[PDB]
């Protein structure tokens, strides 16, 4: 109200209004789904399109070999967030010879986010990013928020509409944790639950994003005729 | 640094700090500029509340940027002096890098780049100065005039004006200028400056000045007596 | 490839009775090749008289130089500068080029306005104030005008008589020099008036 | 650009069936004086890993605290630093050898030749070397200095080849690696007798030996050996 | 943060003027009234002290007529410490000159020079502008003689003659009125205290409340001098033309 | 480069320059015209270090264009020499100074006067009848001296002129390639194209 | 006041919302991608029959394969084109190649966010990028201030684009030809400008892959604005 | 290392040699040393390969964006002045560049420019650069003339680099042509020397000193 | 003083073939009389078909080969997992040359594959930056021994057709991979002989449109 003109600004019960707006951003944002078993991480994204003419939005974002993350909010700065991850990933194989753990990953970017919630003329990053990956402790999937908070998961979703497909993914827990040496079952498992967050719209071919990486299987993003099979 | 963003966008799309230095324009005296088939003629309004004045050394209201391109401005007087100084800054650097001087649409397109750049840059404000630019292209007969204003935005002109009154001016302008045959001498192209200027001015005296530029660098002012002479003239045709 | 004795030159002060003295040949040279015979190498600001030997650049340079500051002195004092004010000028410009100095050799006199002082001072090309009482000497010729203005000064000369001293100290030691002659002028400095005398001298 | 002052002189290394040996003297010279005699030039990074440094000490000593710091750094944040996210003989080599040619290129190098002694995650044997150039290079044996010279020919005679390592016992390694530390102090003018040996084998782990003294000498025949050629007396 | 606190120093109002520029003349126009004529063999500065008190020194005192080198004068009408500060700036600025080509800078050079340091404040730095308005006296050998005035906005412009202050538009008319171009520095020097002797807000015009200055190439021969009056040479003047 | 060459008379300054530019081995060019305009009635020649002495020439060359557009007006020449004495004493506590020395000849329209100005690399500038740089003036000066009348017409100057370009022809172990002779009076700058 | 950078309630930056509002006041220029070429054309909308027509310049030449159409505050859009223009060639000095359309429009993209208290604000300007290229074939982006920019088949932009981009949505089908695609532009143009239509007032420009951008004559376009009107007039 | 070039009648003729040294060592035969900055313009290799080659490659890409600035072609003047003033700013560095920037445009017609590491730049009708040059300057000198024709002149360049090839230990492998024309600059061909000199010494009576 | 270089030894060889291309060099790595290793890697494969070695100064040639790798990865990054063609390649390691312009990257740096059409490919670069495209190219320490015979076997330098008597040349025939290969290990095998330097082992890159192959051999020790 009159506390949220800016990000140094607190309000009288102890809110950031400006973080809080940041984050309603990303729940604008077209739904994407994150979950994983103990040998892969898939991620799903539901693209959207401006029109009929215009192609769908791309939602995914290759950091590494062994790392990447899907979208949801504003592009340019995930693009800003990604290229940060590609340059950290980078620097640790470079400098120590060393894959970067998605758990360092996740404290990286929580830390970027947070020095532009607590200065002035600065901004909140205004976009939510999953991010999975396949390092020395196996599979991982992280949820990332413009707040600063990350949080590692089996399973997630953000986004409009993402609540649906996160009750899914409660439910299915049990299931898709064991889905192990099996790659297709798995995204399966993630196209099933990114439909719990369909309304009107239905999952088609240039519509539907898929990632995934795992054991002996390097980050890679599936679309278009791809991702036919899985439709 | 003072890093204020002065200009910024307004709820309507517009930027108010741009569109109030068009207000400054508007205030300023008024400046015309015609074109003719081998020559441009920039005439200026000189308002007559200053008398007293030392005109020797008054700042003219025409500056030569080089020896073959003119400017002059409607708006703040002293906003006009540090584009006037980047122009001749840059047209110097031109000769010196290019071993040949700016072109008149180049000067220009120089001059409007740095109004837009004041107008999302931090800390500055617009300028609050519209110009006409006019010459010839080196080794070139064809006349040039083209217009800038505070946004950056620039643009040629057969005829134009800019500053107080300049609608009624380019009323004028618009019924009086006929494309297909320019004014064919200096005499008709000073004529037809003049005439536009009266119908805006006041009294013919020491209200109104003319510049005439010629190709290969033959720019000259006229005197007032030379102007009175085309003063006299209009007005006896117009007894009738 | 020395500084100091590219172009050549001498300068000399005296003291004398309510008066005092200064004087300087008049060549440029580059090294062996004689350049010009108007170089002039007294100024004056005010009633303050400076001389500079050394490197050309750096003593038309420092003229500018001290033109500049003594004209703003003027300005915010609302007065001339004296010449133990201006000598304290001198040595505080040079000091403040001690990593890169001006390769000169300077050399003020005149008469304080309100006491009627003499006064006279030199400076090495770094700042160091040398006020003598006597006479001060400069340049490429500094050993011969020590020499000469050692037995021909003694104290107290009337301005007339001091003329003839400073003038037959400079001209013989110039031509003990390769570097300095070509013409000289003196001038003889009283509290209100100064008069400036070329004189004949051998030109090689 | 400097000069070293305080200086240790060879690293010795080799690698066996099961791990790998490296060995250097506890000597700190300043020059032709033997000034400081109680100087561990061999550094444990962890379980795993061991760094063996050459040249001048002073620089040692802040790669030692270097190490010491990507230790602490490594922990911070990390519940698998002492499992799957530990430091690996790899990680530590390839940074030490970034900092070295990082160095080397502001031409204000450390005045180090680094030989960096492990046993990976998976067991395998890791050793290579960097210096104050930044020149990085693995072999079979690795030695600095004077052992380059000496130690590498008998270490050599041992394992020629690649396929030598998994006939070649910790017994047989340690031995040759002991010899080539006598014949060092023999012919090292530079050299201790009191030496640091360390050994990271995948089974047993790292076994750190100090206050070793070179054996075995031999010196007698030094009593028939009589003036410069004519002396019978 | 600091947004909060920014005036805004220089942004344009919705009619296209400059704020802070419109108000600083408003404080010019309660300052004491300055006044230049130029004649053909000279130049007058008179200027009006602010309410003076007996007990100011008015002998080594100055606050309005001030040299900016032997050809160059100014008359000052604002806040006279920012006067100074562009003043000393002007000082420096002929001396560059004069170091540079070894001539006297020409008046209009120093004068641009001053006014595109005001238009700098105007524009950019967010700071507020120079309270002051200025009229340059001075002599070169290209123009001859010449006065110009500057103001806050950096604007200049030249004048045969111009008030600077308050009633400028009273003072200017009177000016307007008596003025001839054949004038001389005499005649010059009575119109200049004529005028502000009908324009001042006191009740009286007498030496105390004045300052004046000629420039004249009444100094011998081919030069020019600058006559900054003393407190006598004010009260002679005055009582010479008849108003005391 | 090499010869330059400066005599003022009467009613013009004369500036000679050699046409010769040589690399090493080979003289590569045998028609180099070692001058700039620096404004209408102001000429400025030039020799030292290569491609230093065009970039310096063409500088000096485009402040003082720059000038005479602000504020539409002709600098004297002795205004001109002093700008161009600074940027040389600037220049020579520089990182890497401009080894350039120059000859500025000028018609001043105020006083009706013709001007010689000599300054070398250092900013060292001297007031002449006549002058050179490098070798040139070892060769001429003799000449000069003995020949030179300060009510010489623009005749007799270039006569003299050729005395001096023969001597250096003569006793000069390089080949200059002739030289370039400009004249500067009241009606601005003229190239003499037989010489 | 409140910050440049400053979120709604709405999660959407003011000023970029605001900019947006700016564009729409723009003239309209038009975009339509073939298997033959791509299409661009503006409406030019001189203020006053004086101004020189020809001097409107709202379409542009980034490189030989790639060009560029502006709608809005129209000088913002310098800056960006000299920066898509040095991107184009430095990339060709980096790689001894063409750059991709998508990565010169993602170039220019990266400018639009970097504003705050850097620019002062957004630019007020949106831009058609069209080009070919050999991995992707002929390419239209729409490069907004926003940041974002998405390929189209065919788009409209401007005061006039809801209204053509529904004409569009109609039209464009993905066997269109260069010339049919050259018609369909000046039909739509026309149908949204203000004024009548004509060689002066509206330019045409393509990209193939063979020839390069092309800026199209006034006399060249006074023949396919002839042709349209007859086939118009055809039924 | 010998390049030249010269205007005449039919534009701008640029040949140059193909050999590379490191010492006495030959390191290649098969340098290009003609430069093909743009479609208009040349520039010849002479002192530092890395320092021609980055340097008038990058004055291709300013080239390019001033003709898309200023929507036409640049000068040979203001080519070759941007490439000196660059080498100028480096001056003292270590750059060595010895080249000739060549061109045809309408208002200046064929121009070269002499352009160098130490700052100069220099219009001329004839250049040759190059430890081989002045037997390359030899067989200029006496042969040249404004009304040749295109095939002579294209064999005048030929025969002026095989001089230098033969007596210069430190010039040969093959002759690079190039003619510049107004709309373009055309490729002549690559000529090995070891055939061209056979030949040219039957065909022409010259090199009577060496046995063939 | 400082001395920030240092000589490694080391030769390497690059030869295109009509539709392959191969990058060899010897695996021993020296200082002064000294041998460091008699098997380290020189010749790496640096992603999109591209194969490439720095020889001389070690250091400096493993940093090139490592920004260069890097350069790769951040091409794909940046234009949509583009391939790096060999021709994009060779200006971009200029770049990365020249870069360091007054403080070099003291190696010889070779790359090889193949171009857009098909055919193999070989780039050169001396030290600061200049490359070229060349059929046959060998680096280090014995290239001055390999040089000439390459000229002789593979552009049939210096040999004619038998009866004609040097009117009509040996014409230029394509070799196979199995004839290059020869070539390459015949030229190591002599340089081997007669150069300290040389030895120890030979690995060979292969690169084909089905992507590349190692070969090695082993070289005499001593
Ligand atoms: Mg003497
Ligand atoms: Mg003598
Ligand atoms: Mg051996």
């Amino acid at each position: 109200n009159n506390y949220d003109g800016d990000t140094v600004t607190f309000s009288p019960t102890g809110r950031l209004f400006q973080v809080e707006y940041a984050l309603e951003a990303i729940k604008q944002g077209s739904v994407t789904v994150g979950l994983r078993s103990n040998t892969h991480a898939v991620l799903v994204a539901l693209k959207r399109n401006a029109d009929e003419l215009s192609s769908y939005q791309k939602k995914i974002i290759k950091c590494d070999e062994h790392m990447g993350l899907s979208l949801a909010g504003l592009a340019p700065d995930a693009r800003v967030l990604s290229n940060y991850l590609r340059q950290q990933c980078n620097y640790s194989s470079l400098v120590f010879n060393r894959k970067l753990a998605v758990e360092r990953a996740g404290h990286l970017l929580c830390d970027k986010a947070q020095k532009n919630t607590q200065s002035y003329g600065g901004r909140p990053y205004g976009v939510g990013l999953l991010i999975i990956g396949y390092d020395k402790s196996g599979a991982h999937l992280l949820e990332f928020q413009p707040s600063g908070n990350v949080t590692e998961l089996y399973g997630t979703a953000i986004g409009a509409r993402s609540q649906g497909a996160k009750t899914y993914l409660e439910r299915t827990l049990d299931t898709f944790i064991k889905i192990d040496g099996n790659p297709d079952e798995l995204i399966k498992a993630g196209v099933e639950a990114i439909s719990q967050s369909l309304r009107d719209e239905s999952l088609t071919v240039d519509n539907l994003s898929i990632a995934i990486v795992g054991k002996d299987t390097p980050f890679t993003i599936y679309d278009g005729e791809a991702v036919a099979k899985y439709i | 640094g003072y890093d204020r963003a002065l200009s910024i966008f307004s709820p309507d799309g517009h930027i108010f700090q741009v569109e109030y230095a068009l207000e400054a324009v508007k205030r300023g005296t008024c400046a015309v500029g015609v074109k003719g088939k081998n020559c441009v003629v920039l005439g200026c309004e000189r308002r007559s509340t200053l008398k007293l004045q030392d005109t020797r050394i008054t700042p003219s209201k025409v500056s030569k940027i080089d020896s073959h391109v003119v400017l002059s401005f409607s708006g703040l007087n002293a906003d006009s002096r540090i584009l006037i100084e980047k122009a001749r800054v840059e047209a110097q650097s031109h000769r010196l890098t290019l071993e040949d001087p700016v072109t008149v649409e180049y000067l220009t397109r120089y001059v409007a780049g740095v109004q837009q750049r004041y107008t999302q840059s931090g800390g500055v404000r617009p300028f609050g100065v519209s110009t006409l630019i006019a010459g010839f292209d080196p080794r070139d007969d064809e006349p040039k005039l083209y217009q800038t204003e505070p946004s950056g935005i620039y643009s040629s002109w057969s005829a134009q004006t800019i500053g107080r009154n300049s609608k009624t001016v380019r009323e004028f302008l618009e019924k009086n200028y006929d494309r297909k045959e320019p004014p064919a001498t200096v005499e008709e192209c000073v004529k037809l400056t003049v005439r536009s200027l009266l119908e805006v001015v006041q009294t013919g005296a020491k209200n109104i000045e003319i510049t005439v530029v010629k190709p290969d660098s033959d720019i000259v002012a006229l005197s007032s007596e030379e102007i009175n002479q085309y003063v006299t003239q209009i007005e006896q045709e117009k007894q009738e | 490839s020395d500084p100091s004795s590219i172009n050549g030159g001498i300068v000399v002060a005296m003291t004398g009775k309510d008066c005092v003295a200064i004087a300087c040949d008049l060549r440029l040279g580059s090294q062996s090749l004689g350049v010009s015979n108007k170089f002039e190498k007294i100024f004056h600001y005010g009633h303050v008289f400076l001389g500079i030997t050394g490197l050309a650049t750096d003593v038309t340079t420092l003229n500018e130089m001290f033109r500049y500051k003594t004209n703003l002195y003027k300005l915010k004092e609302e007065r001339a500068i004296e010449p133990e004010t201006f000598t304290q000028l001198v040595s505080s410009s040079l000091y403040e080029r001690r990593f890169g100095p001006y390769f000169v050799g300077p050399v003020v006199a005149g008469i304080n306005s309100k006491s009627g002082k003499p006064f006279i001072a030199g400076f090495d090309l770094i700042g160091c104030i040398d006020e003598a009482k006597d006479f001060i000497v400069s340049g490429t010729a500094s050993d011969q005008l020590f020499g000469m203005c050692e037995s021909l000064y003694e104290p107290n000369l009337e301005p007339e008589d001091l003329f003839e001293t400073i003038s037959q100290a400079l001209l013989n030691a110039a031509d003990r020099d390769a570097l300095s002659g070509w013409g000289a002028v003196v001038y003889i400095i009283k509290k209100d008036e100064v008069v400036k005398r070329y004189l004949k001298m051998r030109q090689d | 650009t400097q000069q070293p002052i305080v200086t240790g002189t060879s690293v010795i290394s080799m690698k066996y069936d099961n791990g790998v040996i490296i060995a250097a003297d506890n000597l700190g010279s300043y020059g032709s004086l033997l000034r400081f005699n109680g100087v561990e030039r061999l550094i444990p990074v962890g379980d795993n890993t061991v760094v063996g440094i050459s040249g001048d000490i002073s620089d040692m000593q802040h790669i030692e605290r270097l190490l010491k710091d990507l230790v602490t750094e490594n922990a911070y944040d990390n519940p698998l630093a002492d499992a799957e996210e530990a430091l690996e003989p790899s990680y530590i080599f390839e940074y030490l050898a970034t900092v070295m040619y990082q160095r080397r290129s502001k031409m204000n190098p450390l005045w180090n030749a680094i030989i960096v002694a492990g046993v990976q995650s998976n067991g395998d044997q890791f050793l290579r070397y960097v210096n104050l150039l930044g020149v990085t290079y693995s072999s079979p044996t690795l030695a600095t200095g004077f052992g380059a010279h000496m130690a590498n020919p008998l270490l050599r005679k041992v394992v020629d080849r690649e396929s030598d390592i998994p006939k070649t016992t910790v017994q047989v390694a340690e031995e040759a690696i002991v010899n080539a530390m006598r014949v060092l102090y023999y012919r090292d003018a530079r050299s201790s007798r009191n030496f640091s040996l360390a050994i990271i084998d995948k089974n047993t782990g790292l076994t750190f030996k100090k206050n070793l003294q070179v054996e075995n000498m031999k010196w007698d025949f030094a009593k028939d050996i009589k003036g410069y050629g004519t002396q019978k007396i | 943060g600091s947004r909060r606190y920014d005036s805004r120093t220089t942004i344009f109002s919705p009619e296209g003027r400059l704020y802070q520029v419109e108000y600083a003349l408003e404080s010019i126009s309660h300052a004491g009234t300055a006044i230049g004529i130029m004649a053909s063999d000279g130049i007058v500065l008179a200027a009006e002290r602010k309410v003076t008190s007996t007990l100011l020194e008015q002998d080594t005192s100055t606050e309005k007529l001030y040299k900016l080198n032997d050809k160059i004068a100014v008359a000052v009408a604002g806040l006279t410490a920012d006067a100074e500060i562009l003043i000393n700036t002007a000082r420096i600025h002929a001396q560059n000159y004069l170091k540079t080509y070894n001539e006297d800078i020409p008046v209009e050079i120093l004068v641009r020079r001053l006014s595109d340091i005001k238009q700098g404040y105007t524009q950019h730095g967010g700071l507020r502008p120079f309270g002051v308005s200025f009229i340059y006296a001075g002599y070169d050998d290209r123009y001859g003689y010449q006065l110009y005035t500057s103001n806050p906005s950096g604007n200049y412009t030249g004048w045969k003659a111009i008030s600077v202050g308050a009633n400028t538009s009273a003072a200017q008319t009177l000016l307007q009125m008596d003025y001839k171009d054949d004038m001389k520095v005499d005649d010059a020097i009575e119109l200049a205290l004529k005028t502000l002797s009908k324009t001042t807000d006191s009740s009286a015009l007498t030496y105390d409340r004045l300052e004046f200055a000629t420039i004249r190439k009444g100094a011998n021969d081919g030069e020019v001098y600058q006559k900054i009056f003393k407190p006598q040479e004010i009260k002679d003047i005055l009582v010479k033309t008849g108003i005391t | 480069m090499d010869i330059i060459l400066g005599i003022r008379v009467q009613d013009s300054v004369i500036l000679a320059s050699s046409k010769a530019v040589t690399r090493g081995i080979s003289v590569l060019k045998d028609s180099d015209d070692k001058t700039r305009q620096l404004s209408p009635h102001t000429l400025m020649s030039f020799a030292g270090e290569a491609g230093d002495t065009v970039q310096f020439a063409e500088y000096i060359q485009a402040n003082i264009q720059l000038y005479s557009i602000r504020e539409d007006y002709e600098l004297s020449p002795q205004a001109v020499s002093s700008f161009v004495r600074q940027e040389l004493a600037k220049s020579i506590r520089s990182r890497r100074p401009y080894q350039v020395n120059v000859l500025i000849g000028g018609y001043d329209k105020k006083k009706n006067k013709p001007e010689l100005y000599q300054i070398d690399y250092l900013g060292t500038k001297v007031e002449l009848p006549y002058g050179a740089h490098g070798y040139s003036g070892f060769y001429t000066f003799s000449l000069l001296d003995h020949h030179y009348r300060p009510d010489m017409t623009t005749e007799e100057g270039l006569d003299l002129l050729k005395l001096c370009v023969q001597e250096l022809e003569k006793r000069m172990p390089m080949d200059f390639k002739g030289v370039i002779v400009k004249i500067v009076d009241k009606d601005g700058i003229r190239q003499v194209d037989d010489f | 006041d409140r910050g440049v950078s400053t979120f709604s309630p709405e999660g959407r930056l003011f000023q970029v919302e605001y900019s947006l509002e700016a564009i729409k006041l723009g003239s309209t220029a038009i975009g339509i991608a073939t298997k033959e070429g791509v299409v661009l054309g503006v409406e030019k909308r001189a203020t006053s029959p004086l101004l020189e027509s020809d001097s409107i310049e709202k379409i542009v030449e980034i490189d030989r394969h790639i060009g560029c159409a502006m709608s809005g505050l129209t000088a913002d859009a310098r800056s960006m084109i000299e920066h898509a223009r040095t991107a184009a060639v430095t990339h060709n000095l980096y790689y001894d190649e063409d750059i991709n359309v998508e990565s010169l429009t993602q170039s220019v993209c990266d400018l639009a966010l970097r504003f705050g208290e850097l620019m002062s604000r957004p630019f007020g300007v949106a831009l058609l990028i069209a080009g070919h290229d050999a991995d992707d074939g002929y390419q239209l982006f729409h490069a907004e201030p926003s940041g974002t920019f998405y390929r189209y088949n065919a788009k409209a932009i401007g005061s006039g684009s809801e209204g053509a981009q529904a004409e569009l949505l109609n039209e464009w089908h993905s066997s269109l030809t260069l010339k049919e695609a050259e018609l369909l532009v000046l039909k739509i143009l026309k149908q949204v400008m203000e004024e009548k239509l004509d060689e002066n007032n509206a330019q045409l420009s393509c990209i193939t892959k063979q020839d390069g951008f092309k800026i199209y004559d006034n006399e060249k376009t006074a023949e396919l604005i002839k042709e349209l009107k007859e086939k118009e007039a055809a039924e | 290392t010998t390049t030249l070039a010269f205007r005449f009648q039919g534009g701008i003729i640029v040949a140059v040699d193909s050999r590379a040294t490191a010492g006495n060592w030959v390191a290649s035969q098969t340098v290009k040393k003609v430069i093909e900055i743009n479609p208009f313009l040349l520039g010849t290799m002479a002192g530092c390969a890395a320092d021609c080659q980055f340097w008038e490659t990058w004055l291709g890409s300013q080239c390019r964006l001033h003709e898309l600035r200023e929507k036409e072609r640049i000068s040979v003047a203001a080519a070759s002045k941007i490439l000196s003033n660059l080498v100028y700013q480096y001056k003292g560095a270590g750059l060595s560049m010895g080249t000739m920037i060549c061109g045809y445009t309408r208002k200046e017609g064929p121009t070269i420019y002499y352009v160098d590491s130490d700052g100069t730049r220099l219009k001329g009708d004839i250049f040759c650069v190059g430890s081989g040059q002045t037997f390359a300057y030899g067989v200029l000198d006496s042969n040249y003339k404004w009304d040749l024709s295109v095939e002579d002149a294209l064999y005048l360049g030929k025969r002026s680099i095989l001089a230098a090839a033969h007596r210069d230990a430190y010039s040969g492998g093959s002759v690079n042509l190039y003619h510049v024309t107004e709309d373009g600059w055309i490729y002549h061909g690559n000529h090995d020397v070891g055939e061209l000199f056979w030949k040219v010494k039957e065909e022409e009576g010259s090199f009577n000193n060496v046995i063939g | 003083q400082f001395n920030p270089y240092g000589d490694n030894g080391g030769t390497i060889l690059g030869i295109a073939g009509e539709d392959f291309a191969v990058l060899a060099g010897d695996t021993r790595n020296i200082t002064d009389y000294s041998i460091n290793s008699r098997y380290e890697p020189k010749v790496f494969d640096c992603g999109d078909n591209i194969v490439m070695s720095a020889n001389g100064f070690a250091a400096d040639g493993d940093a090139l080969v490592k920004r260069f790798k890097n350069s790769v990865k951040w091409y794909h990054f940046d234009h949509n997992d583009k391939k790096l063609s060999i021709n994009s390649a060779a200006r971009n390691i200029q770049h990365l040359l020249y870069g360091k312009r007054f403080f070099p990257y003291y190696v010889h740096t070779i790359i090889a594959g193949l171009d857009e059409d098909g055919k193999g490919a070989v780039y050169s670069f001396d030290p600061v930056g200049s490359y070229e495209r060349e059929q046959c190219r060998a680096g280090g320490a014995a290239a001055s021994l390999i040089m000439p015979f390459l000229d002789n076997q593979v552009n049939f330098k210096n040999q004619y057709e038998p009866g004609t008597n040097g009117k009509v040349k040996k014409p230029l025939k394509y070799l196979s991979v199995e004839e290059v290969i020869k070539l390459v290990r015949d030229s190591f095998t002599s340089a081997t002989e007669r150069h300290i330097q040389v030895g120890d082992g030979l690995e060979i890159l292969i690169v084909t449109k089905d992507g590349v192959r190692k070969e090695f051999y082993e070289l005499k020790r001593d």
